[PDB]
């Protein structure tokens, strides 16, 4: 039986280029499907805007690590 | 260009990457264009009209270039997931 037809289909085609300070971001974090063309995580700004972030950039990994420990 | 909004892509039963339907998406008041090289589907008007949650047509794969999904000849069983 084929799987992967069950993956979520929201993907990021572009990323936010410059680092966003953590004070401007909410606690929202969603990893996009591994089937997406580009590996991405979705954050949300304090104005409730979803933004695409590249998890290979250092500030993105930093913010995810911060989101981990409470 | 604040063009870093997520967008719904189409899946396929072929086990390949999700692909944008066309090369444009609306983001924060802007008609955004996917980057050159980005994987896409180029569907006819008729194919889009009947696009549903299971494949019912052969979908032309393409590569985005300056907003056009340039077909490359590969065909896939694409479908949308709500």
């Amino acid at each position: 039986q084929p799987v992967g037809i069950n993956t979520s289909t929201t993907c990021c085609y572009r990323f936010i280029n410059k680092k966003i300070p953590k004070q401007r971001l909410e606690s929202y974090r969603r990893t996009t499907s591994s089937h997406c063309p580009r590996e991405a995580v979705i954050f949300k700004t304090k104005l409730d805007k979803e933004i695409c972030a590249d998890p290979t950039q250092k500030w993105v990994q930093d913010f995810m690590k911060h989101l981990d420990k409470k | 260009a604040r063009c870093a909004c997520p967008a719904r892509h189409l899946n396929n039963t072929n086990g390949t990457v999700l692909k944008l339907l066309g090369c444009h998406a609306f983001c924060n008041g802007t008609l955004c264009t996917a980057p050159d090289g980005y994987p896409c589907y180029n569907l006819t008007a008729q194919q889009v009209r009947t696009l549903t949650t299971y494949p019912n047509t052969s979908c032309a794969v393409g590569v985005c270039m300056k907003g056009t999904c340039v077909k490359n000849g590969t065909m896939e069983q694409c479908f949308k997931t709500p």
